């Protein structure tokens, strides 16, 4: 997981 | 001063990472092998911490100690770029991730305040056999590096990295693999998270996502609606009897990628045998009774920071998905349905392996920020995302 993302 | 993009890290000086056996960010690698020889004598003493802090290995078998680590991560671990969401790994999840077969107590490396005993730092290693191009090596996976927010920017992270390196060297292992959202010397591959809305209304109210230009809330909800039951014949939860064939399917499927784990049958049991609110695995048992495919995803919610009504986002993460008779598209479609059923708000997947063949088609939206993959003390050419076949927690 490690990287927190959200829709660009 | 971290760096999230590849040319923005080119303008940075890597005081710590320049001392480490990893290729340079500008370097281009046309070779395969260790950066440096295995060391045949290893420092016996732990690296010194700043005054007032002490090493402590965490017995995660002690419920109280596990809760302290949960709280440290819950309050201080990875946030998104906007400081709106933070990972919320559960205690039972952490046990799954940190005690796979071969785990060692000294590889659960904590830092405490001498006076208060407060847990303020952590790093971990777990063993893993790693296939990288034509080489198979016993390595460790490094995860959960965390420094309390009040202790940040005090060069504590380099001490945690050196100390876990030492404790791993002591066991005769000289390579590691790890992932990070920041750019460091030097990524072997760069992946990107995509997201699939499951409860779009929740996601828009918490500003995880937004209404796309010229699309209303009613259209967006209709656009993301899913069947209530999966489509694939004979899909069912993985059971104990499925462990050997799941091992077989995964082993054969992973050979086509260039960075993969090599799991024993015991490791397959650990990583895939379903645990509620941790890991889900569904197999396809066909009309002859043969298991021909499986899908899996793990449970990782996030805290929604500073919100009066919504406190947590329930996220599902694509794990390993193996197909030999069912189309991948249909497999992932059923994964979305199963996740929706189980109450998840969003379904996350990386663009590695063959995932790009379904991401757009199943209405995933690209995320922001990358997930970089790294090897420690191993030189080899970088690879495209579709050749990465390793998923870490
Ligand atoms: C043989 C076996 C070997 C085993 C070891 C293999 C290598 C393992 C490597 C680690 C595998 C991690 C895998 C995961 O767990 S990825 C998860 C990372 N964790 C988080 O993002 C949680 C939230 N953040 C924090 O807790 C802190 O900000 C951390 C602890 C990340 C940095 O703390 P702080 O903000 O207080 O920084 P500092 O002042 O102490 O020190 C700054 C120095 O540290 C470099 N830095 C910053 N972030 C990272 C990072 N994520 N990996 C490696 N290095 C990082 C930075 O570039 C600089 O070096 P340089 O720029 O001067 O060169």
């Amino acid at each position: 997981a490690k990287s927190f993302s959200k829709p660009r | 001063g971290p760096a999230k993009t590849m040319e923005e890290a080119s303008k940075r000086s890597y005081q710590f990472w320049d001392t480490q056996p990893v290729p340079k960010l500008g370097e281009v690698v046309n070779t395969h092998g260790p950066v440096e020889p295995d060391k045949d004598n290893i420092r016996q003493e732990p690296y010194t911490l700043p005054q007032g802090f002490t090493w402590d290995a965490l017995d995660l078998g002690d419920r109280g100690v596990l809760k302290e680590l949960y709280t440290l991560l819950n309050e201080n671990y990875v946030e998104d770029d906007d400081n709106m969401f933070r990972f919320d790994y559960s205690p039972e999840f952490l046990l799954w991730a940190l005690r796979p077969p071969g785990w060692l107590p000294q590889w659960h490396c904590g830092v405490r305040v001498v006076s208060s005993r407060k847990l303020v730092g952590f790093i971990s290693a777990i063993p893993a056999n790693i296939h990288i191009y034509d080489t198979e090596k016993k390595m460790v996976e490094i995860n959960f590096l965390c420094v309390h927010k009040k202790l940040r920017s005090k060069r504590v992270a380099p001490v945690l990295i050196r100390e876990i390196t030492r404790r791993v060297h002591l066991e005769g292992i000289f390579q590691a693999v790890y992932t990070a959202g920041v750019v460091l010397p030097k990524p072997v591959g760069t992946c990107r998270y995509w997201h699939r809305s499951l409860n779009p209304r929740k996601l828009i109210e918490v500003k995880f996502s937004h209404l796309s230009r010229n699309m209303t809330m009613q259209r967006t909800m209709k656009l993301y609606r899913l069947p209530e039951t999966p489509k694939t014949a004979g899909l069912r939860p993985m059971e104990t009897k499925d462990i050997p064939v799941v091992h077989q399917l995964l082993t054969r499927y992973l050979k086509q990628f260039h960075l993969t784990p090599v799991m024993s049958q015991e490791e397959v049991e650990h990583w895939f045998y379903p645990q509620e609110n941790i890991i889900d695995t569904f197999v396809v048992e066909n009309a002859n009774g043969e298991v021909t495919d499986f899908l899996s995803f793990y449970t990782l919610p996030s805290t929604i920071m500073n919100h009066p009504t919504h406190k947590s986002l329930k996220a599902a993460y694509s794990f390993y998905n193996v197909h030999t008779q069912t189309p991948l598209l249909d497999l992932m479609s059923d994964a979305l349905v199963l996740a929706k059923m189980k109450g998840f708000d969003v379904f996350n997947a990386l663009d590695l392996m063959e995932n790009k063949t379904f991401l757009e088609k199943l209405k995933f939206g690209i995320g922001d920020g990358n997930l970089q993959y790294y090897l420690y003390n191993w030189k080899c050419p970088s690879m495209g995302a579709e050749k990465v076949g390793l998923v870490l927690q």
